[PDB]
RNA sequence: GCGGUAGUAGCAUGCUAGGGAGCAG
RNA sequence: UGACUGCUCCCUAGCAUGCUACUACCG
């Protein structure tokens, strides 16, 4: 069951407070709004694929950002990974398929 | 060029009620009913004609200091 | 059924709660002790008590949960921006709310445009926006009731669909359960009008 | 967890132990050694393994019963404000003309929406426009309920004063437009 | 991770039980031997992922720490993110109508009331010195939010109602100049 | 010799509670 | 000013179960 990618989109941009606003805070967002715009890669219409594929990269950017950023006024960051679980799709793809 | 123009009348709807502009009641009743007026709009000059009008709003004070804020 | 017709043709500042003065520690209190419904004709309290030395915690609560005190104790209030039959008043000024627009999330949107979204012609399109309200909103969208009259059902047929959607809610099973099975998930959301300034449903969950 | 009762019979045989490999004689030494040790930490097999269970429970126990403590003083901090909110909002209650709408019904039930129809000693009326500010609250006085009200204050959105002799149909449009009108009761 | 002392002692425990293994000898050694590594192993290998497991614990403790102070500025900052945002959004977006008043209100033409746009209804200006006056002011037409506002008025400070044909360069150094040069659509 | 049981780590499963966020009517 | 209800992800805590090895002690 697909949504609505203007939905989808919309939630994305428009926040309520500033905290929704900066994203690494909040990386715990857009995992769920992917795993909502995740039956739109199945899609025949083109654009629709490419709000997931958005998705993604984003969460990717958004991350090994922040972690080089937090890196440099420490001095180390992350170590220990299996986050690059969240930017490919196998991932969400365990929650259309019948088992758990 | 469009959703460009919806984006900047939000903000710009923002800045505005940051001011106290929605303490003068009929006031912040014009400046809702343009930025809604915005957002619905289909084609796009409209939207520009109505957001002159709405800037016109905030350029009125002393507040929003333009001159160094526009530094380039 | 019947009540609900024959009660249009009376009044509509007689019905409500009623009241009557009691004197609790020698002190007089104005107090609900029934109703009177447009349906279920009138129906009397059960446990009044036209005396008492001393109310408990219990009572605090349904005396102050009541409109009678506040009500009773208010400036009259003539309201010609609806229909609606209004009662009270508590405060001196009337209280205009509104409602702010959204925030924009700007990284996400030149991010999204690099990608090539929002070109004009594209088949997603901005549509779900943060919409704001100016001060008078709140009672222009109360006003909406308007819309709901007195209506009789018919009743030979209505006797004979309630049959049928009972059957459908036939294989369930339900009762009275006791105060210590409740569930009750998020304990910190509001407490409605007389109890919301002291704190949320956790407190009066609590004491 | 470093003074327990069973550490002492620990301590010397372990301490033995070690003077038994200072010397270093039999193996037999090593059969005393290897039962000796073996079973005095057999000891603290239960001694610091049951009594760091004991803390555990100790001190749940007065957690929870310290967030109590802090739930009752709650109970009264509530009824204490409740209390003195009623004793606070009855003395208004204008105990005259209701003591009379009171004492005169079938028994002293009178509904509700009446009682400040009937015995309220101020009027607050809101007004959308012009228009309809004309036919009701106009000039000085008006009537509703029947009794004899007089204007004596107006407001309006931002709660500012005007003087009624700015409300006409020109100086209208210029009026934060849901005046609202506060009268009082004339008798 | 070689910092620890038991690491130290499963070392030496390790080392002589490797050479012992190699040189070879009875079973006594290596039995002694074995109760002398894998007790040493055991008090290695337990702590050796304790501390893997705090350090791990003390680097998300910061990152914790890090997200609210950030917050905690971000949410004390918008009264100039939002503006700065907003200037911004407006430079890319341009338009003569915008450019046009932006630089007029940078100098004085900053109005009094909403630029209306219906054909008929009026709006006021606050000119100040002569020139930007000149340049905007011709005739009876005022030029403005890429529109055409002709005149209907013309004031001064005080309001001593002035006309218009007073106005140059040199006879104008002599009036109250913060006019309200009102007008009309075209 | 084989099992006994007891303490010690390690992994998984599940349940509990508290925390953050998202969607639907 | 912040309603009721349902599903879902993520991070801690605790319990149980098992899995687990190393030590034990007894037969
Ligand atoms: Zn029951």
């Amino acid at each position: 069951p697909y949504p609505d990618p203007s939905r989808i989109l919309g939630a994305g941009c428009f926040v309520d407070d500033i905290v929704k606003t900066d994203g690494t805070l909040m990386i715990e967002r857009f995992v769920s709004l992917a795993i909502d715009a995740y039956p739109l890669t199945k899609h025949p219409n083109q654009e629709y694929a490419d709000v997931f594929h958005l998705y993604l990269q984003y969460i990717r950017k958004l991350h090994d950002e922040l972690t080089g950023h937090m890196l440099d006024m420490y001095s180390v960051m992350l170590t220990n990974d299996n986050t690059s679980r969240y930017w490919e799709p196998e991932f969400y793809e365990a929650m259309y398929t019948p088992h758990t | 060029k469009m959703s460009d123009v919806k984006c900047t009348s939000v903000v710009l709807l923002s800045v505005l009620q940051q001011l106290r502009v929605e303490s003068s009641s009929k006031l912040w009743a014009q400046c809702v009913q343009l930025h809604n007026d915005i957002l619905l709009a289909k084609d796009t000059t409209e939207a520009f004609e109505k957001m002159v009008s709405l800037l016109s709003v905030l350029l009125s004070m002393q507040g929003a200091v333009d001159i160094n804020k526009l530094c380039e | 059924n019947f009540n609900v017709l024959f009660s249009t043709v009376f009044p509509p500042t007689s019905f409500g709660p009623l009241v009557r003065k009691i004197f609790v520690d020698g002190v007089p209190f104005v107090v609900s002790t029934g109703y009177h419904f447009r349906e279920l004709g009138v129906v009397h309290n059960q446990d009044v008590n036209l005396h008492s030395s001393r109310l408990s915690f219990k009572e605090l609560l349904v005396y102050a949960a009541d409109p009678a005190m506040h009500a009773a104790s208010g400036n009259l209030l003539l309201d010609k921006r609806t229909t609606c039959f209004s009662v009270a008043a508590l405060t001196n000024n009337v209280a205009f709310q509104t409602v702010k627009p959204g925030n924009f999330n700007k990284d996400f949107y030149d991010f999204a445009v690099s990608k090539g979204f929002f070109k004009e012609g594209s088949s997603v399109e901005l549509k779900h926006f943060f919409f704001a309200q100016d001060g008078n909103a709140a009672i222009s969208d109360y006003d909406y009731y308007r819309y709901n009259l007195p209506t009789m059902c018919d009743i030979r047929q209505l006797l004979f669909v309630v049959e049928v959607v009972d059957k459908y809610f036939d294989c369930y099973d339900g009762g009275c359960i006791n105060a210590n099975q409740v569930i009750v998930n998020n304990l910190d959301k509001s407490a409605g009008f007389p109890f919301n300034k002291w704190g949320k449903a956790r407190l009066y969950y609590d004491s | 967890f470093s003074s327990l009762p069973s550490y002492a019979a620990f301590a010397t045989a372990q301490e033995a132990y070690e003077q038994a490999v200072a010397n270093g004689d039999s193996e037999v030494v090593l059969k005393k050694l290897k039962k000796s040790l073996n079973v005095a930490k057999s000891e603290f097999d239960r001694d610091a393994a049951m009594q760091r269970k004991l803390e555990k429970m100790a001190d749940q126990a007065m957690t929870q019963m310290y967030k109590q403590a802090r739930s009752e003083d709650k109970r009264a901090k509530v009824t204490s404000a409740m209390q003195t909110m009623l004793f606070t909002m009855l003395r208004k209650l204008d105990n005259d003309a209701l003591n009379n709408i009171i004492n005169n019904a079938r028994d002293g039930c009178v509904p509700l929406n009446i009682i400040p129809l009937t015995t309220a000693a101020k009027l607050m009326v809101v007004i959308p426009d012009y228009n309809t500010y004309k036919n009701t609250c106009d000039g000085t006085t008006f009537t509703y309920a029947s009794a004899l009200w007089e204007i004596q204050q107006v407001v309006d959105a931002d709660s500012k004063i005007v003087q009624l002799s700015e409300i006409s149909m020109d100086n209208s449009p210029n009026l934060a437009w849901p005046l609202i009108v506060t009268a009082l009761r004339a008798n």
